[PDB]
């Protein structure tokens, strides 16, 4: 519902600010800790859901050999769900392996369907 | 092929609870869909077997009530079922609904799904109400003078629809046999719209409690989920049967035992426990049309979800502040049938109107402003800027 | 590794299979529902089908 | 040489011959189970010595 | 005037459903023992494909 | 061997499970209204009637 | 694509009323379905009506029904209506059902249409016995009186099923009040048979009056069969409108507005016109037991037609063999109606003895062989050898 | 539901009978004329209804020029039949075009049918 291009333009104008970037950055970093996706085996950018046509797209032009590494910590993370255990503590997703590997692809679909907009209802001047 | 999928009606069959892919992670939650399917044959067959003994006359109504528990064989069985009966039917429809919330089944692409629900749900509400008429207790009658006084505050119109809605020029006769007469009709409204909430359901299938796709692993619906829902089916049967034969007028209220009468007000006017926060709502507005709006408002704002939640995960797995004001919510709501339940006086009067303003800010102002906060802590938490 | 070496699974299997008793139990305990489930069926239906005679009220005056 | 005819055969009836003895054994305790306590039935299934 | 009457067949009632509760709880997990201790394995495939 | 002649005709694996439930019935009635009076002995009409006989 | 064939709901209205691909030679015998469609409508909606103002009770019955043409604010329209729109019923189902004689509906692949159309028609003819019941004329008692007792000569079982349909010793006050929470029931059963019914024709389509295929020239059905059918709803609705306002009580009997009298029989105890010929087969056996079994057998015979037709043509349009022994088959229907309707004397019981023979003898043994003689006909009329 | 095998073998004992063919004969040319399918531009093998496995493998088997006359001939005869009318009298079917052009396709897909069933369902003797 909120855009990655709106939420990109409000988290850079924090990371940016020296006084904003020491009040917000260690409550966020506690935040993912608490939430506990990396103790099932994943990223951050598995968790987003993909039933709207910006998000078919940019699975579409992922490369395949990180396709292939997302379908199996997807398939790995039911079943120990439904075994209501978690994995092996030597098998936790590292803060350094969790990248957005995938924000690059959404943010350029987002500003082709922004020019699209803009210019399939527009105005023009003599 | 085989017969189950080439004939026309056994098609239908297979591919809703034989050959459907579910996803292999959901959990028992997903298991009160199935009883809610049960609990509505059961108050449909219970139904027509103490129609055929009952009068609606309001000189009659009452006697044969008593009747049906004394000189029929085994007919107190058959009217102590269908009591608690009902009261099962809305703890499991509260259970059901509060799984969709957490879970984030409203979401797109299950809208319609979640839209034909709300109606299912005002249609039970309307039937409960017109069959605890048809018992012409104390609390029947005066019940009724109630809810359909708060119709002529209606401007221009007001004072028409309830003449209407009476026959009359209060709750009389005709009001009570018309009352049995739509009692009888509405549970096969509702059976429609089942039927129309299954067919959007096949389109899209179920979500999992990862909120994530589950088209990667899927396991057919027969002798898994099969045998999965027999454990819930015996579990709910046992614990209603220790309420029909052991405690059988726990969940009810002894003045229904006094017959109606129009002249003599009781005490105290109490609906049903499964009413109780609906009425707590209305006493919190002093004026008497916008109570009313308000009243009605609590289950049309169900709909607004879809467009307040901007998080771009579904469900509440992963969220934190999400999953604290969840359950402030359902205690909010359990305070509020309380309330309903007390007399007007201090400090229940404050407590109902701070509790209102807490139903309803949950669903247009704490939903988007905290869904909000989450997207931005999730991405500075991971970005090297 | 090589998918010719079969993940160890040793935690849950039994220690002889004897594949006569095995069978012998489980089928057994799914008898036993499909006996209690028919009885069970038998007197509901009863139930519901007796509330259609005579009344008590209707036998006095016989 | 050759068998019965028109979409059943005499062939799948002298292996079923002895079983709809118990298939139709298996609904002769169907009305078996599914007729008790009526007023009818007990002439001829309630003298028996036990019970 | 019941009452004698309804706490007796409320007897048969809660033991007939109280075994077949137990037995459906067994008859599930015998059923599900062969998802519940399914193992995964990955080997990346080889690029240029 | 006693799975195959208990539950694999399944001609009568639906009949064992349907007559077994026919005498299952009065066996069950039987015990529980024998123990059922027998917790509550002096308090029935029978008891009573017994002497008041007079 | 458009919204009408994307959306879950409308995609439905879209394939059966709108997009449908209907053969362009089907003449007006074709729109007798969608008029039943609108009979149900109107008889299921008069019923509630009436039902906010009836009391079932034996000594209140008959007087309610006088409350309503009296009392209640349009009242005698929606009696009337209703009484005369279930003799429009059964008019239309004769003539729709002739329609699938006479053009071989019946046949492959459309079997099972067939068959669901049987179970309807059973169901409609208990309908209407039920609400009969209702009115408790005088007719309304001796009537139930007649047709319960015929089940009392079925072996070790038959005076256990009579007691347990009169709930006592005879038609009595629990008999009334059975009655009408069974009729209230009924037609709700028979809407579902009815999209069991549209199913089962949406897979192969309808039949046209050559009897031959129709996927070479198809027209669909919106504005070209949607203004075809409403020619036939303006007529009916005129035909009807007469009868209601005009002439209301042609189609009853006068017994009917004496109350009933368990101490008094009538001079002559006879059915509505619309089930006079299953009265007059019942009478033409002796012995009671064969004579229920052959009232039964008489709707139960409709089931042979698939397999004793032995033609390798589909219809009568070019047999003139079938067409002369259809038209008997027609007028010997009217006959037993007729005979129905008259006393127990000479020459009336051999007439109907005879008559009742003609009926079961063109479904076994004039169709088979006629049709067997008209296959060999086209043969050797054109072989040369 | 009567096989067309069965329609021959009755058919071909008339005609080749001298006393039962004039009795039969003169009746059969009655029935014809008077079933009126030759009015509407139709032979009699257009009126075989086709739902059905043998028919629908005599049809795949018939020669294309035949096939697209038959599609004509099934057109036209819709057409008259919705304005309640009959063909010009100069385009009726004379009884010398009305011959069995479907019959020894259907026949032979017969024979293949009934020796199939009777190897499938067989004895054998030592
Ligand atoms: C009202 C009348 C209706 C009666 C029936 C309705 C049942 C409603 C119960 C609420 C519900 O459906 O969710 C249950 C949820 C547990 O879900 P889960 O899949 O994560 O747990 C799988 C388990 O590990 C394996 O469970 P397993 O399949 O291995 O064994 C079954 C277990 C009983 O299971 C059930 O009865 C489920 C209700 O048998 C035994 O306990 C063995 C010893 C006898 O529980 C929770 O998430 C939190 C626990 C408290 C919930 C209570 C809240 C009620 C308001
Ligand atoms: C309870 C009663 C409820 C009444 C509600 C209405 C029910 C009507 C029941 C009667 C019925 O079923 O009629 C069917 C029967 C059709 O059988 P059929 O194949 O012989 O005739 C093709 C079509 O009529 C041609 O009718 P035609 O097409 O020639 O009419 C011209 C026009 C339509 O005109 C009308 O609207 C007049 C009604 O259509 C056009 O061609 C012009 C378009 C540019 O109609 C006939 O014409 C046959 C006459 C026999 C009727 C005797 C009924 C015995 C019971
Ligand atoms: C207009 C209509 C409004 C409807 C509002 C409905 C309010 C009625 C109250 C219904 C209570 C139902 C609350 C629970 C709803 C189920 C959904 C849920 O909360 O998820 C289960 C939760 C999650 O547990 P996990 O973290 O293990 O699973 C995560 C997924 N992997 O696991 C849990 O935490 C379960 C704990 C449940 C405790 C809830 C106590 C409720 C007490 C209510 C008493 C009411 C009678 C007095
Ligand atoms: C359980 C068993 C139930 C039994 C159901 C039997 C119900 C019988 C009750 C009467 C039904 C009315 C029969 C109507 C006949 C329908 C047959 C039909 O659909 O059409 C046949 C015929 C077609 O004629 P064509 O249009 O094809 O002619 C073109 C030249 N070849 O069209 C015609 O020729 C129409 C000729 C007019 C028919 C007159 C019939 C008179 C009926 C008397 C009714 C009396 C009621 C009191
Ligand atoms: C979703 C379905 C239904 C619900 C939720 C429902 C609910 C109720 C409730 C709450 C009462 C008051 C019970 C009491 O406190 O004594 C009642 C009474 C009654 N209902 Fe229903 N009902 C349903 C379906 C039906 C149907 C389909 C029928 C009839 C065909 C029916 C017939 C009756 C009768 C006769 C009574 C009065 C007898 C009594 O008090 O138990 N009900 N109903
Ligand atoms: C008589 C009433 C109802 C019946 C029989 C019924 C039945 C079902 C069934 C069988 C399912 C699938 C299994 C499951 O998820 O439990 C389901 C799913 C669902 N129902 Fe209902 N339901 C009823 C009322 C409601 C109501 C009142 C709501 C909401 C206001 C609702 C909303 C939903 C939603 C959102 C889902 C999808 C859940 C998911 O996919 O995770 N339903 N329903
Ligand atoms: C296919 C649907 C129906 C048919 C064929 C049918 C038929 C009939 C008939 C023949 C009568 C006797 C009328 C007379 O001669 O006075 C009757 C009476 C009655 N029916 Fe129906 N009925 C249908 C549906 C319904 C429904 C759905 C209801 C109620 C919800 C209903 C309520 C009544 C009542 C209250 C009466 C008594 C009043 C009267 O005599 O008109 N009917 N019905
Ligand atoms: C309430 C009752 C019924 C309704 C609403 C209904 C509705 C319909 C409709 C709309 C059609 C398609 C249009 C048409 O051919 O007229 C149809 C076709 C048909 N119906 Fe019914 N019908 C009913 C009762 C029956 C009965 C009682 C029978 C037979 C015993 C029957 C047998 C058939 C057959 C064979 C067809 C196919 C006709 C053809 O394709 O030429 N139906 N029905
Ligand atoms: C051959 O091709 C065809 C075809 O030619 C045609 C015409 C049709 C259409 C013909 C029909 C007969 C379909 C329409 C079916 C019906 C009208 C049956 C009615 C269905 C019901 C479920 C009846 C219930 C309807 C009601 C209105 C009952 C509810 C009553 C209420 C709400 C009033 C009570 C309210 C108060 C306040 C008292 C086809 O479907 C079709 O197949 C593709
Ligand atoms: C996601 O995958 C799923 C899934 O998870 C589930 C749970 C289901 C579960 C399905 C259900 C729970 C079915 C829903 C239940 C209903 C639709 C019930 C409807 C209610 C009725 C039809 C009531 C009818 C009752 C009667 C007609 C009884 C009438 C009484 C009579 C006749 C008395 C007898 C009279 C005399 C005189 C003896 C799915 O279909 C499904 O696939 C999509
Ligand atoms: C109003 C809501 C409607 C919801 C519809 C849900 C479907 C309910 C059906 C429930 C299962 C019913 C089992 C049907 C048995 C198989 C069908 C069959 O036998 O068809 C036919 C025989 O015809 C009949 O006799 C129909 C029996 C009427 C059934 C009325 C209940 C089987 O023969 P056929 O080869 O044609 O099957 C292939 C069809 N495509
Ligand atoms: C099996 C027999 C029973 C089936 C009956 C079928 C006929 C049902 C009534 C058809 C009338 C059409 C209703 C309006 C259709 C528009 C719905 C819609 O716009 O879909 C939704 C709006 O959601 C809703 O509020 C639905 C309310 C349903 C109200 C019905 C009582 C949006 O449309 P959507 O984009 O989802 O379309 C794609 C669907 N796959
Ligand atoms: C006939 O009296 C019915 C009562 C009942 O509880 O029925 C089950 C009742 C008894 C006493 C007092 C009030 C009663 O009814 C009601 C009715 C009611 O209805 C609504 C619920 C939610 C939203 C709007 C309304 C309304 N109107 N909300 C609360 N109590
Ligand atoms: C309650 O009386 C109903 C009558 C009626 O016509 O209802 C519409 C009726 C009146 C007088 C005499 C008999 C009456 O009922 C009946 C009932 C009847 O039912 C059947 C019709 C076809 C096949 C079997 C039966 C039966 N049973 N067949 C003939 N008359």
């Amino acid at each position: 519902p909120q855009s990655f291009t709106s939420i990109a333009r409000i988290g850079d104008y924090i990371l940016k600010s020296p006084v904003l970037s020491k009040l917000c950055v260690p409550v966020a970093n506690q935040f993912i800790n608490l939430a506990g996706y990396k103790k099932l085996g994943l990223k951050f950018d598995d968790l987003i859901a993909e039933e709207n046509p910006i998000m078919q797209t940019a699975l579409r032009r992922l490369p395949e050999d990180e396709s292939y590494a997302r379908a199996y910590r997807i398939i790995r993370a039911h079943q120990t769900e439904l075994t209501h255990h978690l994995l092996p503590r030597n098998e936790w997703i590292k803060a350094q392996e969790d990248v957005p590997y995938l924000l690059p692809y959404i943010l350029e679909a987002e500003a082709a369907a922004k020019e699209k907009d803009e210019l399939d209802n527009i105005e023009v001047s003599k | 092929m085989a017969f189950r999928k080439s004939n026309v009606y056994l098609s239908l069959v297979n591919s809703y609870i034989i050959d459907s892919p579910q996803p292999s992670s959901i959990n028992y939650w997903w298991n009160m869909g199935s009883l809610l399917g049960l609990c509505l044959v059961i108050q449909i067959v219970t139904g027509i077997f103490m129609a055929m003994h009952y009068s609606s006359n309001i000189e009659l109504a009452f006697s044969s009530v008593e009747h049906i528990m004394r000189d029929v064989h085994n007919g107190y069985i058959l009217r102590y079922l269908h009591a608690n009966g009902a009261s099962f039917f809305f703890m499991v429809m509260f259970m059901h609904m509060a799984k969709g919330l957490y879970y984030g089944s409203y979401r797109s692409p299950r809208v319609t799904l979640w839209n034909v629900g709300v109606i299912i749900f005002i249609l039970t509400i309307a039937t409960a109400f017109l069959g605890y008429c048809c018992v012409y207790g104390q609390m029947s009658h005066w019940g009724a003078t109630v809810i359909t006084n708060l119709f002529s505050a209606i401007p221009f119109v007001g004072n028409d629809i309830v003449s209407w809605l009476w026959g009359g020029f209060s709750v009389s006769n005709p009001t009570i046999q018309r009352f049995f007469a739509l009692h009888y009709l509405v549970p096969f409204i509702i059976a429609a719209m089942v039927i129309m909430h299954l067919m959007a359901l096949h389109i899209h299938g179920s979500s999992n409690p990862l909120g994530i796709t589950g088209n990667l692993d899927r396991i057919p619906m027969h002798s898994y989920f099969i045998f999965k829902d027999l454990v819930t089916v015996f579990l709910f049967m046992l614990i209603l049967a220790l309420f029909v034969f052991y405690s059988p007028n726990t969940l009810g209220h002894p003045d229904n035992y006094i017959p109606g009468n129009p002249l003599v007000t009781p005490a105290s006017i109490v609906p049903e426990w499964y009413l109780l926060p609906f009425y707590a709502i209305l006493r919190s507005i002093p004026d008497k049309l916008l109570g009313v709006i308000t009243m009605f408002a609590a289950i049309l704002v169900l709909l607004v979800l879809p467009f307040t939640d901007r998080s771009v995960v579904r469900g509440n797995t992963f969220k934190v502040l999400s999953k604290f004001f969840f359950f402030i919510f359902v205690f909010n709501f359990v305070l509020l049938g309380q309330i309903g339940a007390c007399h007007v006086e201090v400090p229940y009067v404050l407590m109902g109107q701070i509790a209102t303003f807490i139903y309803f800010a949950y669903f247009l102002i704490i939903v988007p402003v905290i869904s909000t906060i989450e997207n931005v802590l999730f991405y500075i938490g991971r970005v090297n800027k | 590794k090589s998918t010719y070496r079969t993940p160890n699974f040793d935690d849950v299997l039994k220690e002889n299979n004897d594949a006569d008793k095995g069978r012998s139990y489980a089928y057994f305990m799914v008898g036993a529902m499909g006996l209690l489930s028919s009885a069970g069926a038998k007197s509901t239906v009863e139930t519901f089908i007796s509330s259609m005679t005579a009344t008590a009220d209707v036998l006095a005056m016989a | 040489t050759g068998l019965h005819f028109g979409r059943l055969s005499l062939r799948s009836l002298t292996a079923y011959a002895p079983n709809l003895m118990l298939w139709g054994g298996a609904s002769m305790l169907g009305l078996f189970v599914f007729t008790e306590g009526w007023p009818k039935f007990q002439d001829t299934l309630y003298k028996k010595i036990p019970l | 005037p019941e009452h004698d009457e309804r706490k007796r067949l409320g007897l048969k009632t809660v033991i007939i459903l109280s075994s077949l509760y137990l037995l459906s709880i067994w008859v599930k997990k015998f059923k599900w023992a062969g998802i519940k201790t399914r193992k995964f394995v990955f080997n990346p495939p080889k690029p240029r494909k | 061997s006693l799975y195959k002649t208990f539950f694999k005709r399944n001609a009568v694996f639906v009949g064992t499970i349907f007559a077994g439930a026919f005498v299952f019935q009065t066996v069950f009635d039987t015990a529980i209204t024998s123990w059922y009076e027998n917790h509550n002995k002096g308090k029935l009409w029978k008891d009573v009637k017994a002497r008041i006989a007079a």
